């Protein structure tokens, strides 16, 4: 079992956390909050470092590129936000989306940018030139989830409308659709580290690992509370193999991936937590939470 | 919206 103990709690955010994620080099924590803004933290001091400003809505999720020198941004005002992070610039501006940007993540090569929305639709972005180079008719509902594989070579979404879908990147086909029994809201996907599994949380208080090749689930993860907001959840291999994942009871749960048994639970929150990140070197989470909370909590184990 | 509920 892990041992993680609260060490900051991390407070400013004038309205709810919605997202909170380690830099690859593990040196900061990016947060982004329906106060429209995006704050910078230190990763091991949990010092507050800068706010990056521009969206005019809320923003629901923030993505590191893989040099940690960029972030995007997904905001209720339809558009994502390429930022160079030490100097705060708005690089790009990616317009397209017709209704709220919910989620995003940038490739591994980081010279394209996923994205998911209200308006049913994944859309691909090349960096760079801030263009949208195509546009998935992913989901008949909001699109709660994209993630590209290790490679780049595949996306994963998720959807309201109970799907999960795996994406070719390069022809934009649908190369999967999985299937969970009484089609649950998806709330949240992304791929395993290996990209063999898709960790997918459903809005019926579960966490499934899948092998999406042979649409046979491989995990089941419960105890939490998830039935009405799109909470993260990650794979924490610093360590220990866990699972770990926010809960509308305002803790974070952290099972063992083998035995889908419940490791521990952080206390500490006092609101739903919607989004907890593992650092990449240390054994580090971060949690945050919504309205009645707002702030992040930075938690270490010794293993 | 991440931070505002769904009615389920």
């Amino acid at each position: 079992k892990p041992n993680y103990a609260l060490k900051f709690t991390l407070a400013g955010h004038t309205k709810a956390v919605s997202s909170v994620k380690f830099s690859p080099n593990g040196e900061w924590l990016a947060s982004s909050s329906a106060d429209k803004l995006i704050k910078i933290w230190g990763a091991y001091d949990g010092k507050f470092e800068k706010t990056i400003s521009g969206h005019k809505l809320g923003i629901s999720d923030v993505a590191w590129s893989s040099d940690s020198n960029l972030l995007v941004s997904a905001s209720d005002d339809k558009t994502l936000k390429i930022w160079d992070v030490s100097s705060g610039k708005c690089l790009k501006t990616l317009k397209g989306h017709s209704n709220y940007v919910f989620c995003c993540n940038f490739n591994p090569q980081s010279n394209l940018i996923v994205s998911g929305s209200f308006d049913e639709s994944v859309r691909i972005w090349d960096v760079k030139t801030g263009k949208c180079l195509k546009t998935l008719p992913a989901h008949s509902d909001p699109v709660s989830a994209v993630h590209f594989n290790r490679d780049g070579s595949l996306i994963v979404s998720s959807s309201y409308d109970g799907l999960c879908r795996i994406w070719d990147t390069a022809s934009g086909q649908c190369l999967k659709t999985l299937i969970d029994d009484d089609n649950p809201p998806v709330s949240f996907v992304k791929f395993s580290p290996n990209g063999k599994y898709i960790l997918a949380a459903t809005l019926d208080n579960t966490l499934k690992l899948w092998d999406y090749s042979k649409g046979k689930c491989l995990k089941t993860y419960t105890g939490h509370k998830n039935e009405k907001y799109c909470i993260f959840a990650n794979f924490s291999v610093t360590g220990g193999k866990w699972i770990v994942s926010g809960s509308e009871d305002n803790l974070v749960y952290i099972w063992n991936l083998q035995t889908k048994e419940i490791v521990q639970k952080l206390q500490g929150h006092t609101d739903v937590v919607i989004s907890t990140a593992c650092h990449p070197t240390e054994n580090i989470i971060a949690s945050a939470a919504l309205e009645n909370d707002k702030t992040i909590k930075l938690w270490k184990s010794d293993c | 919206m991440r931070t505002e509920p769904r009615p389920p």
